[PDB]
């Protein structure tokens, strides 16, 4: 119902909005005596300097730190220094038969990788025909996979396979 | 002045500054006199002042600044009448470091009004008479204490208007002299307050004889037309009259000699519902390094007209400056020109005109 | 003799009315001072400062919250006193009722006391 | 008989009328009972 009241603000868009300051402070200050708007010891410092400088990504060091002891992280040779960030190399130590080490080499937090990408695939996965049978098996199950992730999905598959290689 | 720069071969390092000792005995006597001789020829010149770190504590600057003053009134011999308005400056630049702040808004406040004042005398362009219009309207002085209403007709009424377009310095700038002698009057009978001059005194009388001028010529100028400077608050549509007659009573308690802050206090004593308050008493922060330590980074600083200069919020460039002004830049207006020209160059010692974004 | 509901109802339209008045007002204001600042001589009505206005809109909310906490603070009574009272308006006399308060308000003060040495022996 | 009393400061209090309304004598509330008695002179015997 109140309408003209809010029209007729509205009319005073541009710049030159001043005048309010003499049409309503003087009644709040009638009404409101409050000396306590803003006297404690406040300045605004938006940003100063924000950036890691120290270490790889935070959440993916942070969320591999939590896998099992079954799994072992280490570095190869840095050739991931800055994008990259991740040059791992894993050994599954449990009551099954080891395997060639994954690559490990992710991107950006949107996580659209497929981190290993078998550099050595030839020549050690044709070296024996179990462990052939075993990467064929891996590869038809990594397809299935949407959207996988590097960190926790693409490693629990790659073990879920290597414990069920035995058959 | 001798300040350095730490620019020497030690890297990206910044500024620094050394010792402006002139030697290494003391001599008070001859040091506050070097002082004055540099401080004179800098005004004489007009160049800037940095003399901060070289003069004594504020102690002597007290009867330095006296003694300037009363050699520049007795000596000047009549360069005094162009150098009024850069003594003043000078005059509050050095009160400005100290305390004595009172006395450097009581200086600000009088420039700007003084300034506002001598531009809008000669301002009318009124139609010619017996006299010029401004030396008619000086001797206004020359009339009786109360009763505006007869001589303000028998002085002269008809040739005060100049255009139609006129009605734009009321609601902006006529606002601050109101409010002025309104802070003046209500803060006058409080000299039991724990301030000797309290928030100021004004003790001069002039100043108080030219504002009585400024009411009057505003008074025909509601008189010429209904959108004057009210006093904002309750029973504006006759409160002028009673404020004009206790300026006047307090003016002529003041001229010559005259009392302050007794039946005159009782009776200004009371306070009608017309109080205003908020007035900007424009100022800037300064550099308070007083005798060992005060360090500085480059950024994150360490703590130590009349249309607004202080809102609540940000619309307009937001240009500042160093005396008092901190306006619009381009001022978004359409006829206040007058004002904008007189200030296009730099301000009263405006050497801080700069400028803020957000 | 005016009962608090009754009163709040009927005043009710005042709240409203005077709300719509200091609403128009307001906007009268604001067209005015508008028209002054970058138009010309055209608005020159002189209507209500907007001080009165807004003084009497908080003064009728205030009555009316005062009348609405009377008759809260009265039903409250009235309920919890029928609550903890049985109906004995002279089947008891007024001094059994007079006693039986000034029993009841022992007994309280005694479970205060037992209260406070309780806390008293805690410490 | 609508009494005006509060706190801004830091330290200290203030009592006033609540029944002028930004007027001294020359209008009212329109309401209930207004001044009562002299509340001024009760004020400053406790003043100190």
């Amino acid at each position: 119902q109140p309408l003209l009241d809010a029209v007729l603000a509205n009319i005073r868009s541009p710049v030159f909005n001043h005048s309010l300051y003499r049409t309503f402070v003087p009644a709040m200050t009638a009404i409101h005596g409050p000396p306590i708007t803003a006297p404690v010891v406040c300045t605004r410092k938006r940003r100063l300097e924000d950036d890691e400088r120290q270490s790889i990504p935070s959440v993916l060091q942070g969320e591999v730190a939590r896998l099992d002891p079954k799994f072992l992280v280490n570095l190869d040779p840095s050739h991931c220094s800055n994008n990259g960030t991740v040059h791992l190399i894993c050994k599954l130590d449990d009551k099954d038969l080891p395997s060639v080490p994954p690559l490990e080499l992710s991107v950006p937090a949107d996580y659209p990788a497929q981190s290993p990408l078998w550099i050595d695939r030839q020549w050690q996965y044709d070296a024996n025909p179990f462990l052939q049978s075993v990467h064929r098996c891996m590869t038809s199950r990594l397809l299935q996979l949407p959207d996988k992730h590097s960190v926790t999905a693409l490693l629990n598959t790659w073990a879920q396979s290597v414990h069920q290689a035995c058959l | 002045s001798l300040a350095l720069v730490g620019i020497d071969s030690h890297g990206k390092l910044s500024v620094l500054r050394l010792s402006p000792s002139m030697g290494h005995p003391l001599e008070v006597g001859l040091a506050l006199r070097h002082l004055l001789f540099l401080l004179e020829y800098c005004m004489v010149t007009g160049y800037d002042w940095w003399d901060i770190l070289l003069h004594v504590q504020p102690s002597m600057v007290q009867s330095l600044v006296e003694k300037l003053h009363e050699e520049y009134t007795r000596q000047t011999a009549a360069l005094q009448q162009v150098l009024s308005t850069r003594i003043l400056a000078m005059k509050a630049s050095l009160c400005k470091l100290s305390r004595v702040c009172d006395y450097h808004t009581k200086l600000f406040l009088i420039a700007i009004s003084s300034t506002l004042k001598s531009l809008l005398r000669p301002h009318f362009l009124n139609t010619p008479d017996k006299s010029p219009g401004d030396r008619l309207t000086e001797i206004c002085t020359k009339i009786t204490d109360v009763d505006i209403d007869k001589v303000m007709i028998n002085l002269k009424t008809e040739e005060f208007v100049l255009d139609m377009n006129t009605l734009q310095a009321l609601q902006q700038l006529l606002q601050w002299v109101g409010d002025f002698v309104l802070y003046l009057l209500a803060s006058l009978p409080n000299q039991g307050s724990l301030l000797r001059p309290g928030h100021s005194f004004l003790r001069d009388g002039t100043s108080l004889g030219m504002l009585r001028e400024l009411m009057v010529v505003i008074r025909i100028w509601g008189l010429l037309k209904p959108s004057c400077l009210p006093v904002y608050t309750a029973t504006s549509d006759d409160s002028m009259s009673l404020l004009f007659r206790l300026l006047t009573k307090l003016w002529i308690c003041c001229r010559d000699e005259g009392p302050a802050s007794p039946a005159s206090d009782g009776l200004v004593s009371r306070l009608q519902p017309k109080q205003p308050l908020r007035l900007q008493f424009g100022r800037a922060p300064t550099l308070p390094g007083s005798a060992a330590t005060l360090q500085l980074d480059g950024l994150a600083r360490a703590p130590g007209l009349h249309l607004g200069a202080c809102p609540t919020e940000e619309c307009k460039a937001c240009t500042r400056c160093g005396c008092v002004t901190m306006l619009k830049s381009p001022n978004r207006t359409t006829a206040v020109k007058q004002w904008e020209q007189r200030w296009i160059k730099n301000c009263l010692a405006v050497e801080g005109r700069g400028p803020d974004a957000c | 003799d005016f009962d608090p509901v009754q009163r709040y109802k009927m005043l009710i339209p005042q709240l409203k009315e005077s709300l719509q008045t200091l609403m128009k007002v307001a906007a009268q204001n604001l067209i005015q001072n508008t028209n002054i600042d970058n138009g010309q001589k055209s608005s020159d009505g002189p209507i209500q400062r907007f001080d009165k206005c807004l003084e009497e809109f908080y003064a009728l909310c205030d009555q009316l919250e005062l009348c609405l906490r009377l008759a809260h603070e009265c039903l409250s009574q009235s309920c919890d006193s029928a609550k903890h009272s049985p109906t004995l308006v002279p089947s008891l006399p007024y001094p059994q009722y007079l006693a039986v308060i000034k029993a009841q308000i022992s007994c309280a003060k005694d479970i205060h006391t037992a209260l406070l040495d309780c806390a008293n022996k805690v410490t | 008989y609508c009494i005006d009393i509060y706190c801004r400061s830091r330290g200290v209090v203030a009592i006033r009328d609540g029944a002028y309304s930004l007027f001294d004598n020359s209008k009212l509330v329109e309401g209930f009972y207004p001044a009562p008695g002299l509340k001024t002179f009760l004020n400053m015997f406790v003043d100190s």
